[PDB]
């Protein structure tokens, strides 16, 4: 009994004491574990998204899944304890959300859009930012002005155009900044 | 206020 046969797993962002017990966990799981991402990878365990790994498999790799880092954990106890498992081996589950860590503002957006954006932020897993804060990830911008994008500029946070989380809901990862830009 | 930038108030929202 091998639950994770055929599964190839690599990790990005992850804590060394955490990627080790995945790694671990994942093998005995009957898993093939991966250090570099190889082309034979099929999940990916993430835990940012700002990573060569993460806008890899974005960019290039629609095939893989984006993982939480708690899927492996969480998986592998209910193998042990035994717990049934199912055909979906709690895949579904454990999909790191579209716009994980994501923190979005918006600046010059009116109404109904600024509802629609604030809507599909929170149901795609991501934090809607009312106000500009230094902790904001992604400023989604409508014009190149005012004191929210003058601020953002100064921050270092992305300004981004609406498409940045259009184009990321579609892929189902978080796209690239330079590819929106106003 | 600090280290912040406040929503737009709907009034002047384009």
């Amino acid at each position: 009994s091998k639950p994770l046969k055929g599964f190839v797993i690599c990790c990005t962002s992850i804590d060394l004491k955490q990627r080790t017990e995945i790694s671990t966990k994942a093998t005995k799981l009957g898993a093939a574990y991966r250090s570099d991402f190889t082309k034979d990878v099929t999940h990916l365990i993430a835990g940012d998204f700002d990573t060569p790994k993460y806008k890899f498999a974005a960019k290039s790799r629609p095939d893989i899944k984006i993982m939480s880092s708690e899927w492996i954990p969480v998986l592998y106890e209910s193998w042990v304890q035994g717990e049934d498992l199912d055909d979906g081996l709690l895949v579904d589950k454990h999909l790191l959300p579209t716009l994980f860590k994501c923190r979005v503002c918006l600046t010059n957006i009116g109404q109904p859009e600024r509802s629609r954006i604030e809507n599909y932020v929170l149901k795609h897993g991501g934090t809607f930012c009312p106000d500009l804060t230094r902790d904001v990830t992604h400023l989604i911008a409508g014009t190149s002005s005012g004191r929210k994008y003058e601020y953002a500029l100064k921050w270092k946070i992305n300004v981004v155009c609406v498409e940045w989380l259009w184009q990321s809901i579609q892929r189902n990862a978080v796209l690239e900044p330079q590819y929106f830009q106003l | 206020g600090y280290g912040r930038v406040e929503s737009t108030p709907p009034a002047f929202l384009p």
